[PDB]
């Protein structure tokens, strides 16, 4: 015969023997099996091979539907997105007007007291970004701006981006006032600060000093002035807000940044001091840069970085065998080894999976080994956020573990962690605490975690994992509004999920005896399919081309009802 | 349809752009009567590459990346005849032919000095022995203590 | 009939240490089977082929046997890393009783006394869906613009569909179906040969900057490139 | 640039090295022995060794010729501008109203006598971007219609980026007698106060191809491009990339093309051929974005440098890489034969000497493309055919010089210098047939200014140390096209005078001065100044101390040859090339 079979098939795990490997096989042509070679690859199921499939099914969806359509995807038209003639300068010289001078002293101050970590991976000295402060008012009053200050033009307005995402409502109520911008926005009046008009404000202030880098021409003159100011972005909702402008400016600050061909940062023993200090400098830069860029990493971000940083697992085994900032990038780079298993259906073994785990007890100790002033907010910013990441990859870490292989308690381990997450959140809700409830880290983490724990009580229904459900149905609640529709599409989402619990128990698994036909299997299927097919950007190609026109049972009609009801792309703008 | 080699002795020699073919140099030089230096080749012996043009030109050629048609590719007799020539002006038709990249004339010269480099006689081996240094004469001195019982 | 020589499997047990290996070449038909010719087995006491030094090779050559599928699949199931196989003397080949792994460019032979091909002759008549006398009387330009007369090929009918018939849909789709037996290998070369028993389907841009290339074509003609 | 270097190496290791227990310059006798007058010992060890006439410093020489021609020639007299972000101002508004005097420069009848212009000729390179220009002349009359719009579209901006830099290639092959017939250049003798004998050839011209682009690129401002990758962005860069835009800010297209190919690699598509489960329309898509893409990779090479970070070309033309040969020969040509020089030029930052194996092969797929060029047919009327045989042509003539010039220097075979002399004049009578009417413009092309720069910098550096007057023949010939050369160019055309000019008084300055001999270590002041050259203009293209102002304002603290060498750079130099 042609175009032959594989690898050794049901009648050779009946007969243990070798496998001639031909249709049916060599085996199969000697006693006439046929029927047992082809029916390994319609009725009612009745087993448990729906759930390790499904487990691994998980893995697909999670690198979609909590990744991508979700969170990593604009949709856009370029009928519908309009030029730029008008709020060209014209926003951006509203809010350069609307911000003042001691307006920007006590966000500065606010930064400053509250955010160490944040300008420590980025710039240090933040007084001598209060010097650049006190230049800008001077320089307001300018014209003929160098390059220069313009860089410092588009540092100071990123970082006065930055003051709003972490600054409560209440000190920004008593520095601003609604009116004035609800006169000029002519939005509602009613609302408070928190309630997105931190966020939109925040979002301005993003674009206007976007539109200070356009001025700029940082295409033209690349310098670091770039990479800091995004590495300052990133930290708020940014991508979230602009994801393919992210990847634009995430492209050009690795191009900035590889521009300069360096890739050591310690120095040798005879460099300017400037000179060590500027490598060291590049060195931290470096890794809250490929942080970002792990972070970003999707089908619309083509171009990667972190893949240039080996693993930490080919460096830590041998000696088993500042610190924070490092550290963070420990942890992240570490999540970076854990999952390119979100794409790849092959297994991860057991023993990389528990060397990530036995280092992770030492880093567990180096958090605990940190410590958190209750007098500096810098210092519990410090803390709490590797006491974020450590916890993070621990429940993923878990999660792999039940779900491959099936390791005892790590749905108990899955709880423990998560039981900790949540009283991490509720350390949130206290006075110098609340904008620890803001950064992005958590709208990842919550809703991997939120989604998995969906994922088992929409099948294994485990009272304890449904405690853990109505827990974090009482978290959803329990968030910011600077998040914004990512957070409502969430709670779309653990709507979607909690109806998909509806259908799956109300009707009984069908098969075929292994082709488990159930409504809600294709459901799930659709959900990637549609939001792949909205990933790809060749309908957009076809498009830009402009001549080439753009063209185009129970167990279905199930689907047809649920999924016309709800549309998995609702999460979209 | 004429094309003229000029060489360092200055002598036009007027041939065919037919005959140009043979040089892929001068052939692709016919994107640009039609002259061209050559700085080495002297007249006499470009003479008998336009000469061996005359006869092969008509004839069929290898491919040039050959195993066969280069290595076991037989010589012609009219190409033994018309080469049999002065040792030192057999190098000269050489140069000339990878000049102008003419290489099945190339190789027609070239398996010649081949047939001269082996069938030589094991004699003048044992005499033109390191005519270059190529040894330390201790060297050369224990090799000659190796062998001395036959000679 | 699994056996071998002592040299052979002194050889092989001692094959492993080399880290510095190209060009594996066997040419033994009986020990071919054993050794290369996977078969599927991919089991024996000693005899055991040693999978890094498996993975470690370049290219592959096979000197002088009969037919490589003896078999019913002259496989390289394992043999991952090959770039260039080659085919010396074996008298039948079918190009299709290979299974032809991942990735690799250079395919040549020569010498050989048979050649099936990989039937593509009626893979593209599902296509475009004509007769066979159509497609060798309506379907042939014979193109020989100015490149093709570069070399001679003289023993052998230059083919080139016609770009006027098809509406350049329905030649892409034959054209991709023409390189679909071919996995991205390019370079070809075919020697001196005997007895293909199909046409010659060349696939354009593979014929065009002369990857692939005839040198002896005695018992062949009428070679298509598409 | 010293060591002894010269003919006829011996074989085994000498015996006077062996006795100091050293290693052995193999020359005659060595650089190791006599280097300290230890002549005879080495000289008389075996057989017997002639004058050691040479100039055996030249080995070396050309070495290191070819690392500072790799240095000057691509990198620091093209891909490196020099750049102060406080001195010169940033842009705050500045271009609405220098733009759209430029956009109102134009009209529609004067638009479509530049598209005919560009249908005449410019066929053989917009071609491979769009290809069908009625669809081009569509989109014109679509945007004069939104000429005074409201509600634009981010495609339809798109297309008027992409016509404006084809309006900017039509600009910038012109021949500037049409040009005034479609124009009157008075607008610019006011617009800037400038002189007023000024007629666009005297370089005005380029600076209105300048700000054509930079009205394209103001388009681009108002697409949010960044926003928003569109393969049209990748289309108008290619027709950028027909023109000096590289020459005009080469820092500019560094991030323009770095942008254009996360643009591309975000399509995520790798093979161009169709399947069998595809729309037709769709492959078709995938057709042209094949032309597309190798056309890309074409500048992505070609602004290849310490300034471009990112790679792109993950393919090898000869002999772990991705998707070659999987394509049809109608533009990768183009393709091809510039992935051959980037076969050859990768030894040129590279210590290591290329083996000839594979230089043997490069000349075999050299002469190989010989014909597929003679495969084009003679269409007569066809300009833009004849210019497209003309590019490839030039092409294959350039490769082939660069190819024959690494014989000559890192082997040094039979006739390679005579080859490379035969190679230059082949170039200079291909722009003696562009001086011929019809034919002008067909110099404004960027291949042909790096290709004479290259070709004006080795020979005249050989000429320097080798007075062959068949080579000064050549010199003076090319001296005489120099001049000759078109006045598109301008700025750089002056740089390329003042390196000729640098190169012919340093002419003087070896040819005066006694080389100091030290055994092996030649020295002379033209070494000196040569082996600084190139740490000057590297410590220019070192930008630490560009990082250390953007770390904010700390301010970091990092003989008789002397004399001849600070004189020559008193009066020439050589950062006179940077502006
Ligand atoms: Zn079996
Ligand atoms: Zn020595
Ligand atoms: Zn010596």
């Amino acid at each position: 015969t042609q175009l032959k079979s594989k690898h050794p098939c049901s009648v050779c795990t009946r007969r243990k023997v070798k496998c001639d490997r031909m249709i049916p096989c060599g085996n199969c042509r000697k006693r006439g099996q046929d029927s047992e070679c082809m029916k390994s690859t319609i009725t009612a199921s009745s087993s448990k091979e729906y759930l390790p499939d499904l487990l691994l099914f998980w893995q697909n969806y999670e690198y979609w539907i909590t990744n991508i359509g979700l969170y990593k995807t604009k949709q856009r038209d370029l009928t519908r997105t309009p030029a730029n003639l008008d709020t060209d300068t014209e926003e951006c010289m509203f809010w350069m007007n609307y911000l003042q001078k001691d307006q920007s002293f006590q966000l500065m101050n606010f930064a400053m007291e509250n955010l160490g970590a944040l300008y420590f991976g980025s710039i240090g000295d933040i007084s001598e970004l209060y010097l650049r402060v006190e230049q800008y008012w001077d320089r307001r009053a300018d014209k003929n701006h160098s390059v220069d200050g313009k860089y410092w033009d588009a540092l100071i307005w990123s970082v006065f981006t930055m003051c709003i995402y972490y600054m409560p409502v209440e000190k920004l109520a008593e520095i601003f006032s609604v009116y004035p911008l609800h006169e000029y926005l002519g939005s509602n009046k009613r609302l408070n600060w928190e309630d997105g008009m931190q966020l939109v404000m925040c979002q301005n202030f993003a674009r206007c000093s976007l539109f200070q880098l356009k001025q700029c021409d940082f295409m033209a003159h690349p310098d670091i002035r770039l990479v800091q100011a995004y590495l300052i972005l990133a930290t708020t909702t940014f991508p979230y807000d602009e994801p393919l402008l992210a990847n634009s400016l995430l492209t050009q600050c690795i191009h900035t940044f590889k521009n300069f061909h360096v890739d050591d940062f310690r120095p040798l023993l005879n460099d300017d001091p400037v000179e060590s200090i500027a490598k060291v400098t590049l060195g931290r830069i470096f890794y809250r840069l490929c942080g970002c860029d792990y972070l970003q990493s999707g089908p619309r971000k083509p171009i990667a970085l972190h893949t240039e940083v080996s693993s930490l697992l080919q460096h830590a085994a041998y000696l088993q065998d500042n610190s924070t900032e490092v550290l963070y990038w420990k942890i992240i780079s570490l999540d970076r080894d854990l999952d390119q298993y979100l794409n790849k259906s092959s297994k991860p073994p057991l023993k990389t999976l528990d060397a990530i785990r036995r280092e992770l007890d030492i880093f567990q100790y180096k958090v605990d080994s940190l410590e958190e002033d209750f007098r500096s907010n810098n210092s519990r910013f410090q803390k709490f956020i590797a006491l974020f990441q450590i916890s993070t990859v621990s429940w993923k870490l878990f999660k792999m573990y039940l779900i491959y292989y099936d390791t005892a308690d790590s749905l108990l381990k899955v709880i423990h962690y998560s039981k900790v997450i949540i009283s991490l959140i509720v350390n949130n809700f206290h006075a110098k605490s609340e904008f620890f409830n803001r950064h992005p880290m958590v709208m990842q983490t919550i809703t991997r975690v939120v989604s998995f724990i969906s994922f088992y009580q929409i099948f294994v229904e485990s009272a304890a994992v449904k405690q853990l459900l109505v827990d974090l149905t009482e978290l959803t609640a329990n968030l910011p509004t600077i998040f914004g529709s990512k957070l409502d599409k969430l709670v779309y989402l653990t709507e979607r999920l909690s109806k998909l619990k509806l259908l799956w128990d109300k009707v009984q698994l069908l098969d075929s005896g292994d082709s488990f036909y159930h409504p809600v299997f294709k459901i799930l299927q659709n959900d990637i399919k549609i939001i792949e097919l909205k990933n790809d950007e060749m309908f957009s190609l076809i498009k830009g081309l402009g001549s080439l026109v753009p063209l185009n049972s129970d167990f279905r009609t199930i689907v047809e009802e649920f999924q016309s009801e709800y549309n998995i792309s609702d999460i979209l703008s | 349809s004429n094309v003229v080699l000029v060489s360092g002795e200055g002598e036009r020699f007027t041939v065919d752009k037919k005959i140009a073919e043979r040089s892929l140099l001068l052939k692709n030089y016919l994107n640009d009567e039609i002259v061209m230096p050559v700085p080495n080749v002297r007249s006499s012996v470009l003479q008998k590459v336009i000469e061996w043009a005359e006869h092969h030109r008509d004839s069929n050629f290898p491919d040039e990346d050959d195993d066969d048609s280069r290595k076991s590719a037989p010589v012609d007799s009219w190409d033994r005849e018309f080469l049999k020539v002065d040792q030192e002006m057999l190098y000269e038709i050489i140069l000339a032919a990878n000049y102008l990249n003419i290489k099945p004339l190339l190789d027609a010269g070239c398996k010649v000095v081949a047939e001269m480099i082996r069938g030589r006689s094991p004699e003048e081996i044992r005499r033109t022995f390191n005519i270059v240094n190529d040894f330390t004469p201790e060297e050369e001195a224990a090799i000659r203590r190796e062998n001395e019982w036959a000679e | 009939n699994q056996l071998t020589s002592i040299s052979v499997i002194r050889t092989i047990r001692s094959m492993e240490s080399m880290k510095s290996l190209r060009k594996i070449t066997v040419r033994g038909e009986k020990l071919y089977e054993l050794l290369i010719n996977f078969h599927g087995f991919r089991d024996n006491p000693g005899k055991t082929i040693s999978y890094i030094v498996k993975r470690r090779i370049n290219e592959i050559r096979l000197s002088r046997m009969n037919q490589i599928s003896r078999t019913g699949l002259a496989d390289f199931t394992r043999w991952d890393n090959l770039q260039k196989l080659v085919l010396s003397r074996v008298a039948y080949i079918d190009l299709n009783s290979i299974v032809f792994p991942k990735n690799f460019k250079s395919l040549t032979m020569k010498r050989v006394s048979k050649i099936k091909w990989w039937n593509i002759e009626e893979n593209i008549l599902k296509e475009l869906k004509v007769d066979k006398r159509t497609f060798k009387s309506l379907y042939i330009k014979e193109d020989d613009s100015k490149f093709t007369k570069f070399f001679n090929l003289r023993h052998t009918r230059i083919k080139e569909l016609d770009k006027s018939e098809i509406n350049q849909i329905t030649y892409l789709r034959c054209q991709a179906i023409v390189w679909l037996s071919f996995r991205t290998l390019n370079h070809i070369k075919l020697q001196n040969v005997s007895e293909v028993f199909n046409n010659i389907i060349v696939p354009r841009a593979l014929f065009d900057s002369k990857r692939v290339e005839i040198y002896r074509c005695e018992k062949i003609s009428q070679v298509l490139v598409i």
